[PDB]
């Protein structure tokens, strides 16, 4: 799921205070489609509602279909409300509190979204771009290696209540690890901002059970998002539970701080990209990739034979026994295209389309294989002596929506077992009433 | 162009500058977006929407009819002026002054009643101007033509 599709289900009481930040206004801003920006800008400064018809004039006729769209969003968003206009007619006008909150943004205005850096100096224990980076990744194979189960990783208790609440991993039997099921194949073969933004998600829908405000809680990782990379922030200003959040970032890595008492934190690269290449492909089925970490490796082997292991290179070919038992594992041919693009080589960028049409097109016939087949279990009726009883039953069959392949060629059709009952019922009493 | 006026108003102008702060509500103000989206709203100043409404069916084909053949008539008359300018030869002194004499009778025979038409049924759009800026122009440049040729002679 999309941030937009998360905020829509919100109450309406949410989204007015989730305005109240300037740095949620700009994120909300920067998902909405190209034309609902431009109808934000230019109402940036109404302060009367407009009618409808006014705007809906300013697209043409043919692109209506992209303005209804835009406009639904905007409306279940709640960025703009209509208002009763004089004279029978329909005003729109944006949020007061949005749009006040977005000129502050944009314009300037009040106090700065962080407290202050200056007032403790300089930082004693200060990190870099790379040696930020290489903490990230390493917490973040840290955590994918938990998911998998090695004794190498070690995380807190709670990190895995999160995971087994996110179904990815099932603790069928206490104190024993948790096995990962078909869902913690996918979310691994997902991508790593997409990961991230899915264990966010499920934070947020399992935010309420450990009391925690969630306004707060997205208003700070929105803050996060657009934060500068590099450069620290001033812990203090925040209410504890939030603290104890930060608390879990430092556990996956978006956020770098050397102590829980320390004063200052460090946003990383993946904390920039939580709003939100080194594989080479080949006609022959032959993937190249320039990487070292056995997380990649793995990921890798996961859908593919792997040949030659170099010091700083990846030799495997795809055929179709690997990626038919991948796929059998859970994992969609879908979403192996989909790793195989994102994690493209910057020379196979030139080609168009990156990836070669020949093999996203082998993969989806492989995928297309295991599915020949179509199971359903169900009561076949072949008995029926009259065409017009036929159609009776097969009447109330379809009425029960159990009715699972008919023929009124032969007067034949199937039920699903559980509906048998009724059918069997009804056929009984329509003889009894006869 | 003016003075040292000009010296004196870059270097206000570059104290005035000089002590730069930025605005916000100073750059915008709700009268003036509103008056802004109204030039820009269908219909406004920016987006005038008449342009000749139903043109097409505007100035009934009857009178269209009528104004394409004033139009031919009129660009045959302009193409002989023309093909007779520049006068080189006595001769054809007389040859353009026979022209205009046409131009003129031909303007009060069937423009003179084709504005008398148009006003009675009081057509918005200003056919005639048009042949009557092509009229004046020819007439204008016919005008001056002869003041030179009253200049050579002087």
């Amino acid at each position: 799921r999309n941030l937009q599709e998360f905020l829509g289900g919100l109450s309406p009481g949410v989204l007015d205070r989730l305005y109240g930040h300037p740095a949620t206004c700009l994120a909300v801003f920067r998902e909405l489609p190209s034309l609902a920006k431009n109808w934000v800008m230019r109402m940036l400064f109404l302060e009367q509602p407009l009618p409808q018809a006014a705007v809906a004039l300013w697209v043409k006729k043919e692109f209506s279909k992209a303005q209804e769209e835009s406009t639904g969003l905007l409306s279940g968003l709640r960025i703009w409300h209509t208002q009763l206009l004089p004279g029978g007619l329909q005003g729109l006008i944006l949020n007061p509190i949005f749009r006040q909150n977005l000129r502050i943004a944009l314009l300037g205005g009040g106090k700065a979204w962080s407290d202050d850096t200056s007032q403790l100096g300089p930082d004693k224990h200060a990190r870099d771009v790379p040696s930020l980076d290489k903490y990230a990744e390493e917490r973040w194979e840290v955590v994918l290696h938990f998911m998998v189960g090695s004794p190498s990783a070690a995380v807190s208790q709670d990190l895995a209540q999160l995971l087994s609440q996110a179904g990815l991993m099932k603790s069928t039997e206490p104190g024993e690890p948790p096995c990962i099921t078909s869902a913690g194949f996918q979310f691994l073969l997902l991508d790593t901002p997409a990961q991230l933004w899915y264990f966010m998600l499920q934070y947020l829908q399992t935010a309420q059970s450990r009391g925690m405000d969630l306004v707060e809680i997205l208003s700070f990782l929105f803050q996060l998002s657009f934060s500068t990379l590099g450069k620290d922030y001033s812990v203090e200003g925040m209410s504890d539970s939030l603290l104890n959040f930060l608390q879990h970032l430092r556990e996956f890595g978006l956020v770098f701080q050397r102590k829980r008492k320390s004063r200052r934190y460090y946003p990383t690269r993946l904390a920039i990209n939580l709003s939100s290449g080194f594989i080479v492909v080949e006609t022959n089925y032959r993937l190249y990739a320039y990487t070292e970490s056995e997380l990649q490796i793995a990921l890798i082997a996961l859908f593919s034979e792997m040949l030659y292991r170099f010091p700083n290179m990846v030799v495997a070919q795809v055929t179709r026994e690997s990626v038919q038992q991948a796929i059998a594992s859970g994992i969609t041919a879908q979403q192996i295209i989909h790793f195989l693009r994102t994690r493209a080589h910057p020379v196979m960028l030139k080609q168009t389309p990156v990836l070669p049409p020949t093999i996203t097109d082998q993969i989806r016939l492989w995928e297309l294989e295991r599915d020949r087949l179509r199971f359903t279990e169900g009561v076949l009726y072949n008995q029926f002596l009259s065409q017009v009883d036929f159609e009776l039953l097969l009447a109330h069959a379809r009425e029960l929506g159990v009715l699972v392949f008919e023929n009124s060629a032969k007067r034949l059709m199937v039920v699903t077992p559980a509906g048998h009952s009724d059918v069997k019922r009804f056929w009984k009493r329509q003889k009894h009433s006869s | 162009a003016t003075s040292q006026d000009i010296i004196n108003s870059f270097q206000s102008i570059r104290q005035e500058m000089e002590a730069y702060t930025p605005k916000l509500t100073q750059v915008l103000s709700s009268s003036a977006a509103s008056s802004t989206i109204t030039a820009l709203s269908p219909g406004g100043a920016l987006m005038q929407g008449g342009t000749q409404q139903a043109i097409n069916q505007m100035v009934p084909n009857d009178i269209q009819s009528e104004l394409k053949h004033l139009y031919v008539a009129v660009g045959e008359l302009l193409r002989h002026f023309w093909s007779c300018f520049p006068v080189n030869t006595p001769f054809l002194e007389e040859k353009v002054v026979k022209m205009k004499s046409n131009l003129e009778r031909f303007q009060v025979t069937k423009l003179c009643p084709f504005q008398e038409k148009i006003r009675r049924q009081y057509l918005s759009t200003n056919l005639v101007s048009h042949i009557e800026e092509m009229l004046q122009t020819a007439y204008n440049k016919l005008h001056t033509w002869q003041s030179r040729r009253l200049m050579k002679k002087t």
